[PDB]
């Protein structure tokens, strides 16, 4: 019933005020962060106890070694952008790869670049196309699409490879990953009534109120708590002049909270 | 990245075609690759496959089955250039490149002239001989008496004349040319 | 280029109770450029062990700063987010109710 | 204009140093050194996935790198022992996945006793009466004798140009005494002509053969010449 996901994000910045990283890269399993390397440490290291005790000491120093290169790479990319776009000072790029497996066995891959936290490239892998924003974007795509084995090492890495990837680090996290914990809930009182849940995972979760859907409800973030859950809340105010009750959908499991 | 398997050596006619197969066994991959490598010279990149199919790029073709783990190399209408090493390589999933062991290519000249002869050249100042003109299916044998050196088999291809020729070299220091082959 | 100011949202791990150990979060979230400095407040001081944690479909930033700490009746609390799109720290206070 | 390697040829005693250089132009960020070893397949020794960094492959021992440029990965023999004779060859690829470009390779051998370099004596055969009668073509033989290491390119000179055509060189040379593995070497060529070609006294046929030995900073006690790097070359004229 669960669609897990294996993405990756790959941040450069030029020009970064002392201390601050150049270069991060950060993987995730869902939203537990897996892997992790800056500028700074130089070091691939893992983020999960379960990716330290599955994955050998070599695997870490090949991986540094990659992301070594990945770093070098982002930062001559980054320094060929701004002289593109006569720019100056400090720039952002950033790439997000990953994949999806759904419960049926089906499966997505996406591969996009932004400058300045907007669209750049976006790769599709069925049409071996990059669709560009402007013209400095649309003259790099014309030479990736040049490179017919770049974009078939792409198309076999997003559905092969990436879900390969996930497939065995599911395993590894298996206990956490694919765990559902409850939503503990429970109602408060400007004379609001507040619906408020804590405690659970995954994170999707639906929150209502009726008495009929009320219309004007506030509806809370889901935030996470810090301990691998997440909380949330749907408030409603009361006409003075009427029976409410908190509906919570989770993990296929209905709760209601009828208020006296 | 677990094994990689070619044929040592192949034997194909001039003017003819050679598949050259390559069988590999891993848990990941990103691309198999073929390389051509003359005698004295530096691996030089020919083919890319990482989906099945079949990759056509002038006399030489590349084909890939990721279910059977199979990869060949077609060269059609061989020349005698085309005598070199074909390497196949793959890239595991943390994108170690392992190489095979490599597979020489020998193309034989279509030679319609048997004329098996020995011939003994002087110094242009102590004397060699020469085995020459011979069938592209002998074997230049090697040598028992020690003290005789006896080079391997050699295609030379005199290019303004569309003429190819077997060559092979013997001498010493009681000698004779006659008897000195075989 | 387009900035994007930081949402900040100061809440507890666990529901709030005074004398129980418990989490203080400050979730920094949607903005865009990286650079962000982020401090927690007791009674306006700058607490010195404080923790923290990407970015989104559509590329900003967000991360979780936090604390161990023990709320009492008298204690406020509050997150203090510099960035570029702000001429002042912002400060948002903990509210319990 | 790709991946550039020196030396092609290094002969060096048991515990000489020696630095191979490899540049490249093209803004590759991983750089390799691989050995090549007759059934042994190509076995990296070092590689780097960009400036300031590199690993180890396979057989990184007696071996070192480093990664200042881009451009430049040189390869360190701390310590020459035996084992390190081989065939080694730079290569760079834009990324981890891209095509290898390889430089022209170093062909280097260890020896415990650099009195055992030789240069070779060269000497052209001139074509056989039968031959020219029997077939009307004229087969020359170049031979090249007591070599040490097996570091040499021959090569054809007809009236003062190089040819290919005509031209068969033994593929890798013979050891005079396969016994010995300090065994000195030699090498054949053919040049095929002609019958007239051969009948023309206008034509000159060098054979040479550039040698790769001594430098000239090398210290030598030996009576016989200092076996440096040189040339040594036969030749003969046409006749009718």
């Amino acid at each position: 019933m669960r669609t897990h996901s294996l993405r990756y994000f790959r941040l450069g910045v030029s020009d970064p005020i002392h201390g601050v990283p150049e270069f991060i890269s950060v993987g995730y399993v869902d939203s537990h962060p897996i892997t992790t390397y800056d500028s700074v440490t130089r070091q691939a290291e893992p983020r999960a106890p379960w990716m330290a005790e599955n994955l050998a000491p070599d695997h870490w120093e090949r991986y540094t070694q990659l992301l070594r290169g990945w770093q070098q790479m982002f930062k001559v990319e980054l320094k060929r952008l701004q002289r593109h776009y006569n720019h100056s000072g400090s720039h952002t790029y950033q790439r997000m790869i990953g994949c999806e497996l759904l419960e049926d066995g089906s499966t997505t891959g996406f591969l996009q670049y932004a400058y300045d936290g907007q669209d750049f490239l976006i790769f599709n892998k069925d049409t071996l196309s990059w669709l560009a924003v402007d013209n400095v974007a649309h003259t790099i795509k014309q030479a990736w699409e040049a490179n017919q084995h770049e974009l078939l090492y792409q198309k076999n890495w997003l559905e092969e490879e990436c879900i390969a990837w996930l497939k065995r680090f599911l395993e590894y996290g298996k206990d956490t990953l694919q765990r559902t914990e409850p939503p503990l809930v429970r109602v408060n009182r400007v004379t609001a009534l507040f619906c408020k849940a804590h405690g659970f995972y995954p994170p999707e979760i639906y929150m209502t109120w009726m008495k009929e859907i009320v219309q004007e409800i506030d509806y809370g973030d889901i935030l996470p708590s810090g301990d691998g859950t997440y909380q949330a809340w749907a408030s409603i105010e009361l006409d003075p002049q009427n029976l409410y009750s908190c509906h919570v959908e989770h993990s296929g499991v209905h709760m209601v909270l009828q208020v006296p | 990245g677990q094994n990689i398997d070619q044929p040592t050596e192949m034997t194909a006619t001039e003017g003819a075609i050679v598949q050259i197969n390559c069988t590999y066994q891993t848990s990941g991959f990103n691309g198999l690759f073929w390389y051509q490598q003359h005698a004295g010279e530096a691996p030089t990149f020919l083919s890319y496959n990482v989906l099945d199919g079949l990759e056509e790029k002038g006399r030489f073709s590349s084909f890939l089955s990721r279910s059977k783990g199979y990869s060949y190399l077609l060269l059609k209408e061989l020349q005698m250039k085309d005598s070199a090493s074909y390497l196949c390589a793959f890239l595991d999933s943390n994108y170690q490149l392992i190489w095979g062991a490599g597979t020489k290519l020998i193309i034989k000249p279509d030679i319609q002239n048997p004329d098996p002869a020995v011939y003994q050249l002087r110094d242009s100042k102590k004397s060699v001989c020469l085995f020459t003109d011979f069938d592209s299916q002998t074997n230049v044998s090697q040598s028992k008496d020690s003290d005789v050196y006896i080079t391997d088999k050699c295609v030379l291809d005199m290019r303004s004349m569309d003429f190819k020729s077997n060559s092979a070299v013997a001498w010493s220091n009681d000698f004779a040319c006659a008897n000195a082959f075989n | 280029m387009i900035q994007r100011t930081p949402k900040i949202q100061v809440y507890s791990r666990h529901p709030a109770e005074n004398g129980k150990s418990n989490f203080l979060n400050c979730y920094v979230s949607g903005f865009h450029p990286s650079d962000i400095e982020v401090d927690l407040l007791k009674n306006g001081e700058r607490i010195e062990k404080v923790e923290h944690s990407s970015f989104s479909k559509d590329w900003s930033f967000y991360l979780l700063y936090y604390t161990e700490f023990t709320p009492t009746e008298k204690d406020e609390y509050a997150c203090r987010v510099n960035h570029v799109t702000l001429s002042q720290p912002k400060i948002v206070k903990w509210d319990r109710d | 204009a790709g991946v550039t390697q020196t030396p092609k040829f290094q002969v060096l005693k048991t515990g000489q140093s020696m630095t191979l250089q490899c540049a490249q132009d093209m803004n590759h960020n991983y750089m390799y050194w691989y050995r090549q070893d007759p059934g042994m397949g190509l076995r990296l020794i070092y590689y780097s996935a960009s400036e300031g960094t590199t690993d180890k492959g396979e057989v990184p021992n007696g071996y070192n790198v480093s990664r200042s440029t881009t451009e430049d990965f040189p390869l360190r023999l701390l310590s020459a022992a035996p084992s390190q004779t081989s065939v080694y060859f730079c290569a760079s690829s834009n990324r981890e996945y891209s095509p290898l470009h390889f430089g022209n390779g170093t062909r280097l051998t260890v020896t415990e006793d650099l009195n055992k370099v030789f240069p070779p004596e060269v000497a052209v055969f001139e074509p056989s009466e039968a031959e020219i009668s029997h077939t009307q073509k004229a087969t020359l033989v170049c031979l090249a004798t007591g070599f040490y290491p097996d570091h040499v390119e021959l090569s054809w000179w007809v009236n003062g140009k190089e040819v290919h055509s005509g031209v068969c060189t033994d593929p890798q040379p013979l050891k005079e005494q396969p016994a010995l593995n300090d065994s000195r070497y030699a090498l054949s060529s053919r040049l095929r002509v002609s019958a007239t070609f051969w009948q023309d006294p206008r034509n000159h046929f060098r054979c040479q053969v550039q040698f790769y030995g001594l430098s000239e900073n090398d210290e030598w006690t030996q009576d016989r010449a200092k076996p440096v790097t040189q040339i040594v070359s036969a030749e003969a004229w046409g006749r009718a």
